[PDB]
């Protein structure tokens, strides 16, 4: 027997770091009593068969680390060292700066008179690093407290791309899952780098290449994906859209798309309104004055019952579908191939390559991270691999989808918590000030006449209203809808966001800032101006495991520790392998995991952390009065907590829900207690609650779906791996997600061999059918209010049709497909001492900032330093050898770094004239270890997109000198 | 005996295998710097059995040829390393019948450390020079004789690492680099008849690293 594990407990736990979800196995010493002594994979997790990337194979050095914080640490204003302190006194103080700062910020009406009961002198950031039960409970406190800056890491990576596929098909999320990769024909990867940044979906995508499938990586980069893809394509950056572009024309022309497909589920036949044109890149309803459209003019043409009218026939002028090739046409080969600088024949390649997926024998999928999506027209990039994939009838069947890439462990989860400002749990919206009731709040849902679309979100007032009674169990709906904070109806969307907030830290409007597990002053772009800027708040509370740049700003570089006078409280809480929760991956499998070892020192998990200080928060409310303390006071947090200590059970359950009394749903008795068994049952009138209608399903009567660890599998399950018993997944376990439209209207398999779904015997069989309904009788995209997939998408601010806008603003002049050059509906300087485009992005062995990896000494060993990958032109060019120290600058900030010269780096050619890319990893920071050097955030404009309010980090000039 | 099968066709480079290996040893890491390349360690030492070796290689086309090369003692099923340390002192260097796996004990202390190392002709052995014994890949043989595959074989999620008895890891590895040769028509075995740890190179085995075949 095996020493190292011989009297260890051996438990089950999930990665923190990146969405794919590997699981692990944890062994304590002294059977649970003791230290970790060992982790490594689960070798019976259906995803990574016990595989694990660096991060995780070392997630043993980041728990058992003698760097981690083991106390709270009090900074007092004008200090130059950290005192260690109680976590009661911690607790108090903070409590006493947020009700002193809540009473005297707190608005009950705006200035136009209107409800809002909202504070605007805090803010938080994060964190889809904490467990789907914490994000949940911390999302509610803020809002109990009356926060609405509420913003977190999906905001930045992930925001600007997910309105692209709802409009798309109804929802935001990844389509698919990392299993299914392995059942596709062709998998084309671009505006990610998989094998680094989700490094066990390359066993999948490699299995695919197994049984055939044609591997395609396009990207500025030639990166560790590149190497194992059959096909590298170079684009140089921000041409993504007319590549697409391409893409789309080349598949209508040559007759491609799976007809039978878009005609039935896409909405190719509806008939668009006379009022939409596009001439000279501008489409109709242009107000140049105020460089925004008025999308009204791009309506469908109604019938009597206000339904869109359709041609099956797709033959009318006006139908999608044609008005489709008529927009594309301008995309020839010749054209895109010069501005993307990819080859003719390479173009010819991948396009034949991936529009043969077009056979209902074939799927092909789309796989995007981040990527250079942040801009202003990312989210039409995104709109265009829908539409590529919706054409080639890819979208709910196995191996096809848009699997766009989640970035955290739990960034899904912690999205779906509500843990961004115009968002409630379960995408329900943050009310603005002209919601004044409940009745109002629900109008808002649109509704559709057809009754062949199913327009489930027409079930919203079940799930506000059990929500509601979620967080206040014995006030009625209507009446707790006034607890929580709502935005002004009048102002920017955006001035909510990540960005504003930091501008608004800059212009000292924030009393406080909770950088709850996240590293603000290494993550956000600018980092000088957003150091100094943090020195203008009057508190700051830091979650985290490690100090780091952002608890230790005041200390930072160029920093005097006298002269800034924010006080800065650093509260230290465990490690994933030291708590019990769920995290959300990125084909939205909710996975349960276990405690290891118990916390390390004296550090809390983030769920007991957040009671605690609330608890401390509403006991200073209970005996002092002050600013609104009804919805702080009436908040269930009983249901929370279990033996002196926040229970992730319980709240996994709220969050379920179940029934507050005796009731008959869907012709069905239930009786009180229960929990409630899917989100189709939850009701309106305050019998239900459900703290997120999305995990009505996960936690029921049975028990605990998300932990459940059962491979069981019928043959069509096993085919494509959908492996319906491990875990759960939302909605109802659905894996797939449009899977009707993976049938035709029998329900029989466009593809039998990858079949998802299959009505056989009166009933659908294999995945859960996202939608019920006999075959042929409802629209396969359930969530959408017509019921098809969007080829025309007039909800976007852009246009309904992606169209070719120059992201990059400084080396291009010249629009090829247009008179308009920039988006018409979105300043830089473009110095020219800093002619070269600076990008950042990510290597395998190191997380983020690095806050988390700069800490572990193997990491660390294998990227030590913070580095700037070149081309061989641009090294010959400045005289610069492979290995020397450069000096890397901007109009923000200027660094130092190790450049690596290398041809995985190559010029674009750009209008006649070789533009050179630097590329650099933004993992390093100045606290550790030594020698890594500082973020690559110095360098990064604060100007940031008016569409997306998020800064530039893909594409920004800088220079680069030999030192 | 027991054999690795290593198909650097599917290698992501993302040096899973090289962390696991010091997880599972509680092996500490080395003092590295940054000289120009994702590679580090630069280089196999006594707290490091086995490193990621990058080469990039130049190919007309867009990229590069990207070679990845997880260095590792070969286990040879005649190890030079036990010739050349039975001179100085027996039992320093052990063949595990069983497994096959070539063992280094604490007795190599005893021997002449860098003779040992010479004789080897994948230049594997490491000397502390403080201990002054060697160190290697010790094909974690303890997993392997209580049924756990090695660190470094669990832990790879491409297929890239594969683990077994000896037979039916050269028909593997048959099979597999007739399927290789259909994208990469130099791919060849590293000396297969002689090593433990078979890899599959896409190309000249050089151009992984000097010594990655004998
Ligand atoms: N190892 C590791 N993995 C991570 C992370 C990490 O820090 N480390 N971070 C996680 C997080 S939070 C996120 S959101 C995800 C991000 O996942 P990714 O999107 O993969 O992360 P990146 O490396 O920043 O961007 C990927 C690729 O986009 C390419 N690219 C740049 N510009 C363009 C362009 O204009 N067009 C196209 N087609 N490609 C372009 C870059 O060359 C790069 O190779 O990764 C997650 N995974
Ligand atoms: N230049 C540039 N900037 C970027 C990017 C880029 O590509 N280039 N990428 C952007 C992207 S996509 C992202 S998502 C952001 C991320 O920005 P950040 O969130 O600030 O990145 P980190 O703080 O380093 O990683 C998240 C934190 O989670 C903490 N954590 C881990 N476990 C727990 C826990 O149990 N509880 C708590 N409270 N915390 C925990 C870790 O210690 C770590 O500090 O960076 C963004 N900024
Ligand atoms: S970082 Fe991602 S790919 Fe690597 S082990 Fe963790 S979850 Fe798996
Ligand atoms: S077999 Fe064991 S000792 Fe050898 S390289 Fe792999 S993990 Fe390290
Ligand atoms: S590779 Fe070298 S050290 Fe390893 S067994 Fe063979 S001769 Fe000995
Ligand atoms: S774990 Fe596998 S894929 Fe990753 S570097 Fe090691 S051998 Fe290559
Ligand atoms: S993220
Ligand atoms: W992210």
């Amino acid at each position: 027997e095996l020493q190292k594990l011989q009297w260890a407990k051996q438990t089950t736990s999930i990665c923190c770091y990146c969405a794919v979800g590997c699981g692990l196995i944890v062994h304590t010493a002294k059977d649970g009593q003791g230290r970790a002594v060992n982790v490594e994979g689960d070798p019976d997790h259906p995803i990574n068969e016990g595989s694990l990337c660096p991060k995780g194979a070392s997630i043993f050095q980041l728990g058992e680390n003698d760097q981690r914080g083991t106390q709270p640490l009090y900074r007092a204003p004008f200090s130059d060292t950290w005192k260690p302190v109680t976590w009661d006194f911690a607790l108090t103080e903070i409590a006493k700066r947020i009700k002193k700062t809540r009473d005297a910020s707190f608005t009950e009406k705006n200035a136009a008179g209107d409800l809002v009961n909202r504070t605007e002198a805090i803010a938080s950031f994060g964190s889809a690093a904490m467990d789907n039960e914490e994000c949940w409970a911390y999302g509610n406190i803020l809002r109990s407290l009356g926060l609405v800056y509420i913003e977190h890491q999906a905001r930045i990576x992930h925001s600007p791309t997910v309105p692209a596929l709802a409009e798309s098909f109804g929802r935001g999320a990844m389509t698919n899952h990392w299993n299914d990769l392995a059942n596709s024909d062709c998998i084309l990867i671009m505006g990610s780098n998989a094998a680094e940044n989700h490094p066990i979906a390359f066993k999948w995508v490699l299995r695919a290449k197994d049984k055939g499938a044609t591997l395609i990586h396009v990207d500025p980069r030639f990166t560790r994906t590149s190497a194992r893809c059959d096909v590298y394509a170079p684009i140089r950056s921000g041409a993504d859209i007319p590549f697409l572009g391409g893409l789309i024309k080349y598949i209508l022309d040559n007759k491609l798309y799976f007809t039978d497909y878009v005609r039935e589920y896409t909405n190719a036949s509806l008939i668009v309104g006379e009022k939409f044109s596009f001439k000279d890149g501008l489409f109709s309803g242009y107000d140049a004055a105020n460089k925004k459209y008025d999308k009204s003019m791009w309506a469908f043409e109604l019938d009597a019952n206000g339904v869109p009218k359709r041609d099956p026939a797709l033959k009318h002028p006006r139908c999608v579908i044609n008005l489709l090739k008529k927009h594309y046409e301008r995309y020839n080969l010749d054209k895109v191939a010069a501005i993307t600088g990819t080859s003719k024949e390479q173009l010819q390649q991948v396009y034949k390559a991936y529009a043969a997926t077009g056979k209902p024998d074939k799927a092909g999928t789309i796989m995007y991270a981040m990527g250079w999506t942040q801009h202003s027209v990312g989210v039409q990039n995104i709109r265009a691999m829908a539409m590529i994939q919706l054409l080639l009838g890819n979208i709910g069947v196995a191996g096809g989808g848009v699997n766009a890439l989640r970035g955290e462990s739990n960034v899904q989860g912690s999205t779906d918590q509500g843990l961004l400002a115009h968002i409630w749990p379960g995408y329900n919206p943050v009310p603005n000030s002209k919601a004044a009731t409940l009745e109002l709040y629900n109008a808002a849902t649109p509704q559709s006449k057809d009754p062949m679309s199913v327009n489930w979100w027409q079930n919203r007032p079940k799930y506000v209203a059990s929500y509601l009674k979620a967080l206040y169990p014995d006030e009625e709906p209507a009446a707790a809808y006034d607890y929580l904070p709502r935005i002004d109806a009048g102002r920017k969307l955006t001035d909510y966001f990540w960005l504003n907030i930091f501008e608004k830290m800059d212009k000292g409007e924030f009393k406080g800032l909770f950088a709850w597990g996240m590293n603000p002053a290494c993550g956000g772009a600018n980092a000088n101006k957003n150091r100094k800027a943090m020195g203008k708040l009057e508190w700051l509370v830091n979650v985290n495991l490690f100090e780091n740049e952002t608890s230790s700003f005041w200390k930072g570089p160029g920093m005097n520790p006298a002269e800034i006078g924010t006080e800065v409280f650093f509260l230290p809480c465990c490690v994933s392998i030291e708590k019990e929760g769920s995290v959300a991956n990125s084909g939205r499998w909710m996975q349960w995991r276990y405690r290891g070892p118990k916390p390390y020192a004296e550090t809390k998990p983030d769920g007991d952390i957040m009671l605690d200080m609330f608890k401390k928060v509403r006991e200073l409310y209970a005996k002092e009065g002050g600013a609104y303390p009804a919805p702080i006071a009436k908040l269930n947090i009983a249901d929370w907590e279990e033996h002196n200590e926040f229970s992730p059970t319980k709240v996994a359950k709220l969050m379920n829900g179940y029934f507050l009394k005796d009731t008959e749903v869907g012709g069905k008795q239930f009786k009180k207690g229960q929990q409630v068994p899917s989100f189709a049952f939850l009701t309106a009138d305050g019998s239900t609650c459900s703290g997120n209608w999305l995990h009505a399903g996960s936690f029921t009567d049975a028990g605990n779906l998300m932990a459940r660890r059962d491979k069981t599998q019928t043959p069509e399950q096993a085919r494509i791996g959908l492996f319906p018993n491990w875990s759960f997944c939302w909605p109802v376990n659905r894996r797939i997600l449009y899977n009707r439209a993976s049938v035709d209207k029998t329900g029989k398999p466009w593809n039998p061999a990858k079949a998802v779904i299959e009505w056989k015997d009166g009933k659908w069989v294999g995945d859960v059918v996202d939608g019920g309904g006999d075959p042929g009788t409802k629209h396969p995209f359930i969530m959408q209010t017509h019921g098809f997939g969007a080829l025309y998408g007039p909800g976007r601010e852009e246009g309904p049709f992606p169209e070719h806008y120059e992201p990059l603003e400084c080396p291009v002049s010249k629009n090829p497909f247009s008179k308009q050059l920039h988006n018409p509906v979105a300043k830089a300087v473009c110095d020219p001492r800093y002619p070269f485009i600076g990008t950042t992005y990510r290597v395998t062995e190191h997380w983020q900032t690095g806050l988390m990896t700069r800490r572990c000494a193997w990491l660390v060993e294998a990227e030590p330093q913070i580095f700037c990958e070149i081309s061989k032109e641009l090294a010959k060019l400045r005289g610069i050898g492979n290995g020397d120290t450069v000096k890397v600058s901007s109009l923000r900030g200027a660094l130092e770094a190790v450049a690596i010269v290398t041809e995985r780096i190559r010029p674009f050619k750009i209008e006649g004239v070789d533009v050179h890319m630097v590329g650099l990893p933004w993992h390093y920071g100045w606290m550790v270890p030594k020698n890594g050097g500082d973020t690559a955030n110095l360098l990064t404009p604060s100007a940031g997109d008016p569409n997306t309010g998020i800064p530039e980090t893909k594409a920004f000039m800088v220079d680069v000198r030999k030192v | 005996g027991k054999m690795f099968f290593v198909d650097l066709s599917r290698c992501t480079a993302c040096r899973g295998c090289q962390i696991a290996c010091k997880q599972w040893k509680n092996l500490p890491a080395e003092e590295t710097r940054n000289t120009g390349s994702h590679q580090n360690p630069p280089d196999l030492s006594y707290v490091t059995l086995k490193t990621v070796r990058f080469t990039e290689k130049s190919r007309k086309g867009p990229g590069i040829d990207w070679l990845f090369f997880p260095e590792q003692c070969r286990h040879c099923v005649e190890p030079p390393c036990k010739g050349q340390a039975d001179v100085d002192l027996e039992g320093a260097v052990v063949k595990d019948e069983t497994t096959g796996a070539v063992l280094f004990t604490e007795l190599t202390a005893k021997v002449d450390g860098e003779s040992v190392r010479s004789a080897c002709p994948y230049d594997i052995p490491r000397i502390d020079p403080v201990t002054k014994r060697l160190s290697k890949c010790d094909m974690c043989n303890d997993r392997v004789q209580n049924g756990l595959l090695p660190a470094c074989v669990k832990t790879c999620p491409t297929g890239t690492m594969n683990f077994g008895d000896e037979q039916e890891m050269l028909a593997l590895a048959e099979k597999r680099l007739a399927e290789v040769k259909k994208t990469y028509p130099g791919a060849v075995l590293g000396d297969p008849n002689d090593v433990r740890v078979v890899y599959l190179f896409t190309r000249d085995p050089k151009d992984f690293y000097e010594h990655a075949v004998a």
